[PDB]
């Protein structure tokens, strides 16, 4: 039972006094009992004289120089397993849903090394999404890292939404949410859109996890909550196989925090304000998100790019670790196309004939340069009209149309929103029904009959209902 | 003694270090021998650090200094509504004492992820650009941002002014009080602007916390929390509250006085690298309440100083990344004559339809589409042009000049339903730029002498039911011919 | 416990480590903490040493036990590390057991003097029809290649690794290269990934690698280039040829920011620290080409540097661009469109490789170089008149642009690519389609393999071109062009 007393209080920053050699190691976890509930610290730094700065996870207003600080032996430690799907969970493991404890079967350190190089598996793989425009064109890698582009008014929280579902049913792996900086009235609003959805069931079985971490916590806790989700989400990977979801909202909140708990350490800013060891504290998240020979991680994590400076060393430094990009777009929206994937702008470093196969990359190439020569002529078919269209032109753009609404699909989470049943495309039918399209075997069906629709079997029958 | 108390070590700068004190806590009041309060924001190993409240010729070394016991706090409660205090609560008004219910701490934990419902409940600001284009709902924060002398208060005043309509009411669920922070500005300011709340007769349901120009740093520091605690009272208490801070600009500038001067690391533009915390430990506070805590609301208005338009500056990047939208106002269009110069291609409300009088959601739906085509096509004003490009620049130009708007004249949800009707759908088309003006001013009045009946309707309903429209499609045209 | 041979921590803290005592240390010599942690004597003062740490804080308490190591930060290095991947202090990391070492050089070692070198004259053959034609690299050499993010700045250091399968199966000792590829804070899986690549391909086994990835401490990134370095310079050392490929040295000077600010030393330029330039400049001056009274053995680096958004008067780029003997500089606006190697020709040079072309391509690639710098003039300008006299370089460039494209771990033999540039430069392709000149080579060189590999073999054994030899392409082009 390890003691200390507090002996310095500035801020979020918290000095504590230990006996000869029973100081507790860097990133332990330490206690204060506040009549709120109790004040977690994490160790940072040995100052000498055994004394110990650390950062508070909660706000240090009522502190006292004296007061008892109990050492927890370890980092934070949160709940793992079955039993943290359908809740909300802070920082340091606690519920805060009001649904009682996670009677969880273990707790886990939220710092935990990566795999090792060895660990390392050897050949990227997709992961199957179940979603067309993104299994066909910007493949996930599995264990890899996407990042997920636009805000409001593109239908995130769906995408999200039916990325959870699909990976469930198609994978049996289950998925993590955390919300890192996130605003309250969102988080809220997520949750009570999860259970609309169903993809949270308070009395059934419950497909994700809420991790939340939000804007009026301190620095320590914003900058930490991202290793709590994925510690969760690290458990479902290493002790149940499972291919496992870790959302990231958003990745940018966390490098702003990680940058903030820099500047209240004393610590030198580097270029531009940002911490000196923003790439470390990049890499000691990233890394851990991987393919190991149990399963694997792979996380969607909402990038914000700041004055669209890709530059600035926070998205870049994001960008070194994606593997695939997700973008989202008010132009694919207003167009009638759900979800609103951007087909030429989200890209995939796994579109590639070594690791999809060249019939896969063939069939993804065409649609590209299709749309492509689609857009530039967006800008004349509104002068000429568009009677003054070549040979193969007249043709690839009727058909890029065509291709244009087979990229949309109904939701299986929207449903309740929509009406219409949901499809889970898979990527066999994908890759073959727009290999169909391309080389002209469905010139003849009508534009109506692709659009919002699953598998190329699903044009077909809807195309003889548009004819009753 | 020691515990209790403390003897100065060396003063200066609005900073005492002082020795003793070993039972305060961090950001206790403590108070000394001149009769000049402070507060602990330093505990430090043989010393704590204290920024005073007040000036620090009254202070010398030695000097024996007392802890309160208590964390900073303030009275709230409706004893407070049509009172001017000072950030610590202090009536400044020359009325008297002010009766609280209780009292409350200034820092105080935001409303969890729990209990929290959706944004639901228009905060009708009275303002045809903001009402059609911005709306605000109750537990919103919609920041209302610009360079110096742009209207940002005015966006704030007119709004608080309009909620003369239900707070002269007996139904408390629509009621908006009212709290005004003001931060940094000169005291004549502070009192000219109460002088025109008195005279609009809007002070009877508001609060202002004055922390001004030439106060002490931590009071400038503190006035936003203590004002949100004060709020949070009606919050807390199944009511209405909006707060409207301005600004947080001139609050950034005084912690990072009290951090510079208390020696903290400085980071860039050399605000601490916590004040991001600050504004958003403020600012996450205002809320919409579950059904099973009230149902109260608090709602933020907050204000920020840009300079040149530059969000990218360190504050204006925190608050922007913290709220709900921004209300975006520009010095070129306040020239040209756009009063509110509101830029919309800029403004959000991140909460937007689901905060807006469905009325008003049902004629402007398309209004918001409109003005974005008109801003593509614009720079086409200055003649060989299509029946497609002409048309749209006529109706933008109208829909712009109808969105104009004296200072101080809120329009009621059924004034401007039938005038955003008209602009809308056309009927404005034929009028004269110059006489969108008076027309306005023509057509409500008759409205009113004649269709007191839909107007009514619009009011009560909120609604427009299809009968509605073509009864507005009559009255409107009726009055064009003529 | 001596205070002369051990140590006690004071604070730990900031990646550093306060011990007291130590009082028989050496400036720059490793430690060992408690936890088996080790770290490196940075700053020595009276009553303490400072030590950075090569791992995670947490793995060092204050009053801990630290013994000295007697040695200098240093690595294994010998022949038995081929067909390996250790960390930046040399500790295996592929699972494949104990480093079987010929013994054990400095991190920190000085580059050869003024005396010791020879000039570059020998080629380093990286397949790549751009590269070997345009920006010859010698045996000896420092080339930079220089690019924003996603350009194949990689690709190319990798099939130029790919590319050395060729001699290095061979009997001959001295064209064989032996390669060192360093990652710097790059992804634990891109290298896992990137050794299977190394595997398939059969390169793993004349090859180094050399890891301090993303989540690794700073000074373990900081100090992987130059471990690589003294593990590259023993082939160098005896009279064999090493190729080291740093990737990348943006990473690595970003990992020694964050220790010098940690360390609180004033930052200048970018919140570099006032000796970054230093730092590159000690590593790159290890590569050299020496002189027969020395061995003749030749380090040959590679380093790559990412710019942002294609600037390179940053101060990182333009340090090394002033160390480097050239730049191959990739450009993002020429692999968007799939010009890829893309190989911005005019922005792009070899200082010192010149010597070091193969005679047969400095032949068919006579002042192509200038001509593609040069096709980028008219095109340009172009996009104003329709001239038919300027409309041939148009077709020779657009063509040529076409030729020089490649699929990736595709290198390409000498002699596979001089008839390529024969039929380039010599106007071959003017009549044929643009969409066919992919379908050209393919053809081109099935049909020079079926019929004409004694002109084939020819050019693999000369190193020249004879004009009989060239009399000969002239009939083979013209040939096959006609059907
Ligand atoms: N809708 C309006 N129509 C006409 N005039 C207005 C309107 N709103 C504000 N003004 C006037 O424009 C000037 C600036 O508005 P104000 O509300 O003071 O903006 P501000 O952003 O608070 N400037 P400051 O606080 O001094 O940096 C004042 O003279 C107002 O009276
Ligand atoms: N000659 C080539 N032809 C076609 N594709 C290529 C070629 N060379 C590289 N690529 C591909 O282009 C993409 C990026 O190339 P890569 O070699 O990783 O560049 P890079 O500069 O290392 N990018 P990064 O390391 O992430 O900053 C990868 O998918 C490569 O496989
Ligand atoms: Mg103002
Ligand atoms: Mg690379």
């Amino acid at each position: 039972p390890i003691t200390g007393k507090v002996t310095a209080v500035i801020g979020a920053i918290v000095d504590v006094h230990f006996e000869q050699s029973e100081l507790p190691a860097i990133l332990n976890a330490l206690e204060i009992k506040t009549p709120q509930g109790k004040l977690v610290l994490e160790v940072a730094q040995h100052l000498g004289e055994n004394t110990v700065r650390t950062i508070a996870m909660d706000g240090t207003e009522g502190l006292v120089r004296g007061e008892k600080v109990l050492d927890t032996g370890g980092p934070i430690s949160v709940p793992v397993g079955r039993e943290t799907l359908g809740r909300i969970i802070n920082v340091i493991g606690e519920p805060i849903d009001e649904r009682g404890p996670i009677k969880s079967k273990l707790r886990k350190p939220i710092h935990a090394d990566p795999p090792s190089f060895a660990e390392q598996s050897t050949s990227a793989e997709i992961l199957e999404t179940g979603i067309k425009v993104v299994d066909l064109l910007a493949p996930y890698a599995r264990g890899g890292k996407i990042g997920l582009f636009g805000g409001a008014g593109v239908g995130k929280t769906v995408f999200i939404q039916e990325l959870i579902n699909n990976i469930a049913k198609a994978h049996g792996g289950f998925s993590v949410f955390t919300g890192v900086g996130e605003r309250t009235r969102e988080g809220n609003d997520l949750y009570r859109e999860m259970k609309e959805t169903g993809v949270i069931n308070l009395e059934g079985e419950s497909k994700v996890a809420l991790v939340f971490g939000q804007m009026n916590e301190p620095p320590g806790a914003r900058a930490r909550v991202a290793l709590t989700g994925l510690t969760i989400a690290e458990y479902f990977r290493d002790e149940e196989g499972q291919d496992v979801l870790l959302f990231i909202d958003n990745i940018f909140r966390f490098t702003q925090a990680g940058s903030e708990v820099s500047a209240l350490l004393g610590r030198i800013p580097s270029a531009f304000g940002y911490q000196p060891t923003l790439a470390t504290d990049m890499g000691l998240l990233q890394e851990r998100i991987t393919t190991t020979k149990k399963g694997s991680v792979t996380s969607v994590q909402a990038v914000y790019v700041p004055a669209d400076d890709l530059t600035d060393p926070a998205p870049a430094t994001t960008f070194a670790h994606l593997d695939a990009t997700t973008v989202l777009s008010r132009g694919i929206s207003e167009l009638g196309i759900y979800p609103a994937v951007d087909p030429l702008d989200s890209k995939s470093r796994l579109l590639d004939a070594a690791v999809v196969g060249q019939e896969h990359y063939d069939v993804a190439s065409k649609v590209q340069e299709t749309l492509q020569t689609y857009k530039s002529l967006q800008d004349i078919i509104a002068i000429l009209g568009m009677d003054e269209l070549s040979e193969q032109d007249k043709l690839t753009v009727e058909r890029a149309r065509k291709i244009q609404r087979f990229l949309s699909q109904p939701f299986a989470v929207a449903e309740v929103f929509t009406g219409i049943p949901g499809k889970l495309v898979r990527l066999k039918d994908t890759v073959a029904s727009f290999k169909a399209v391309l080389e002209g075997k469905y010139d003849n069906i009508p534009e109506h009959a692709f659009y919002m629709v699953g598998g190329i079997e699903d044009v077909v029958a809807k195309a003889e209902k548009l004819a009753a | 003694n020691l515990n209790e108390t403390g003897r100065v070590l060396a003063v200066g700068d609005g900073i005492a270090r002082v020795f003793g004190l070993n039972n305060i806590q961090a950001e206790e009041l403590v108070e000394f021998s001149s009769g000049v309060k402070g507060m602990a924001l330093n505990l430090e190993p043989g010393q704590v650090g204290i920024v005073l409240f007040g000036s620090d010729r009254l202070v010398k070394e030695g000097e024996l200094v007392k802890r309160t016991g208590n964390i900073v706090d303030v009275p709230v409660g409706p004893g407070l509504l049509g009172r001017v205090v000072d950030a610590l609560g202090n009536p400044i008004d020359g009325k008297g004492p002010i009766d609280a219910a209780g009292r409350s701490r200034a820092q105080v934990k935001a409303p969890g992820i729990l209990p929290r419902r959706s944004v639901h409940e228009p905060v009708q600001t009275g303002l045809k650009a903001v009402d059609a284009l911005v709306p605000i709902g109750r537990g919103q924060r919609e920041l209302i941002i610009g360079d110096r002398q742009t209207g940002k208060t005015a966006v704030a005043l007119d709004t608080i002014l309009n909620q003369k309509r239900w707070n002269n009411g007996s139904d408390e669920s629509k009621k908006l009080y009212c709290v005004y922070v003001a931060v940094g500005q000169k005291r004549s300011t502070v009192a000219q602007l109460v002088q025109t709340l008195e005279q609009h007769d809007a002070m009877k349901y508001s609060i202002i916390v004055a922390a001004t120009a030439s106060e002490a740093a931590p009071l400038q520091y503190l006035a936003p929390f203590t004002a949100a605690s004060i709020g949070e009272w009606f919050r807390d208490n199944g009511k209405h509250a909006l707060i409207v801070y301005d600004d947080l600009s001139k609050q950034a500038v005084a912690y990072r006085q009290l951090s510079l001067l208390l020696r903290r690391p400085p980071g860039r533009e050399a605000y601490p690298g916590d004040v991001f915390y600050l504004h958003s430990r403020l600012l996450e506070r205002a809320a919409k309440l579950s059904e099973k805590e009230g149902s109260g609301s608090l709602t933020a208005l907050p204000v920020i100083e840009t300079q040149g338009g530059d969000v990218s500056a360190y504050i204006p990047t925190n608050v922007i990344s913290i709220t709900d939208g921004q209300i975006f106002l520009e010095a070129e269009l306040f020239y040209k004559g756009i009063r509110p110069a509101i830029n919309v291609g800029l403004s959000v409300s991140r909460v937007g339809s689901a905060a807006q009088v469905k009325a008003l959601k049902q004629v402007a739906g398309s209004l918001k589409l409109f003005l974005a085509q008109y801003r593509e096509v614009a720079a086409f004003a200055q003649s060989d042009l299509d029946a497609s490009t002409k048309q749209t620049l006529v109706r933008g130009e109208r829909l712009t000049q109808l969105l104009k708007q004296n200072q101080y004249s809120p329009l009621a949800t059924e004034e401007q339903v039938p005038l955003i009707y008209a602009g809308v759908n056309g009927h404005l088309d034929g009028i004269e730029l110059s006489r969108i003006g008076e027309f306005e001013s023509s057509f409500l009045s008759y409205l009113k002498s004649n269709h007191n009946e839909l107007l009514t309707e619009i009011r009560e309903k909120g609604e427009l039911s299809k009968e509605l429209l073509a009864s507005l499609k009559s009255a409107t045209e009726s009055f064009v011919a003529t």
